[PDB]
C-alpha cells in the first residue's frame, strides 16, 4: 500500500520562498539554550557538542510551522 | 536558503568591530615603535687641540 498525500505547508512554503529570498537577522530562538552549553569560560569540549544546532532550529521551524498555524480552523497537522 | 544566511548576518556587526579595533591596534604600535634618534658626533675642539699639537705649539 502507498498512500501519495501532501502536506499543509504549501502557502508557507511559498511565503518563505517570497520573504528568504533576502537575507534577514535572527535574534530571537525558542530554545536558545542550544547555542550556549558552557557558562564558565575557559572550559571547553572536544565532542562536537554544536552539532546539535542546526536539527534543533530546523525542528524548531517545522514544529512551529506545523503546531502555531494549527490554531487556525480547519488547519491540518 | 535561511538559516545560515541569518547566522551570517548576525556575525557581521561584531566582527566588523574586532576588525576595527585590529586595524587600530595596528596603526597604535605603528606609532608607538617611532622614536626620534639623535645622534653624537666627535666634537671639534678636539680636533682644534691636536691642530695646535701638531703646530709643536
Ligand atoms: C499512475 C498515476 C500517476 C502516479 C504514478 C506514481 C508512481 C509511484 C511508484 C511507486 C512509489 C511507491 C512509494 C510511494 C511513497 C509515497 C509517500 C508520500 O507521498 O509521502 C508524502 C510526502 C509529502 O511530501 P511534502 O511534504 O508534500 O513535499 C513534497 C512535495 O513534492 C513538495 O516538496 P518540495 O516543495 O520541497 O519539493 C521541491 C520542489 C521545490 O519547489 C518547486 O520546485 C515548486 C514546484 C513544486 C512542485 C511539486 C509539488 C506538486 C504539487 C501537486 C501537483 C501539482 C500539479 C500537477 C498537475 C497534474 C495534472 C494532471 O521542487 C520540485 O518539486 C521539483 C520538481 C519541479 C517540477 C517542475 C516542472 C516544470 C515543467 C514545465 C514544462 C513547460 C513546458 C512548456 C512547453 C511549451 C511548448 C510550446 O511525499 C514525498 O515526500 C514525495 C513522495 C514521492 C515518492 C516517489 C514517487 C515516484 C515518482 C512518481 C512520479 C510520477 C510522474 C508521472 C505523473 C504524470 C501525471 C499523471
Ligand atoms: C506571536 C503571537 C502571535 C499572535 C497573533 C494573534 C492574532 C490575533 C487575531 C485576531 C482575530 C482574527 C480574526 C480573523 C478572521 C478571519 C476570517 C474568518 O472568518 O475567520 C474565522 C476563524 C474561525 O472562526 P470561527 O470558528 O468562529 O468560524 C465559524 C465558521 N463556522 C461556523 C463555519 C465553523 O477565526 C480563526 O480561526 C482565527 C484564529 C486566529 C488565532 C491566532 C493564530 C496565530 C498563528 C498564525 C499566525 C499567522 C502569521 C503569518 C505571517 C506570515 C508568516 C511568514
Amino acid at each position: 500500500m502507498f498512500l501519495f498525500f501532501f502536506c499543509d505547508l504549501f502557502w508557507l512554503r511559498l511565503l518563505l520562498c517570497m520573504y528568504y529570498c533576502v537575507w534577514s537577522r535572527l535574534c530571537f530562538i525558542v530554545y536558545f539554550n542550544c547555542l550556549m552549553l558552557i557558562f564558565d569560560f575557559l572550559l571547553f569540549c572536544l565532542f562536537d557538542l554544536y552539532l546539535f544546532v542546526g536539527l534543533c532550529l530546523f525542528l524548531l521551524l517545522w514544529f512551529m510551522l506545523f503546531n502555531l498555524y494549527s490554531l487556525i480552523l480547519y488547519y491540518c497537522i | 536558503d535561511i538559516m545560515v544566511p541569518s547566522f551570517v548576518y548576525n556575525k557581521l556587526p561584531v566582527i566588523h568591530f574586532l576588525q576595527e579595533k585590529r586595524a587600530e591596534q595596528k596603526l597604535r604600535r605603528v606609532l608607538d615603535e617611532t622614536y626620534t634618534e639623535w645622534t653624537e658626533e666627535l666634537d671639534q675642539a678636539h680636533v682644534t687641540d691636536a691642530i695646535t699639537r701638531s703646530l709643536n705649539i
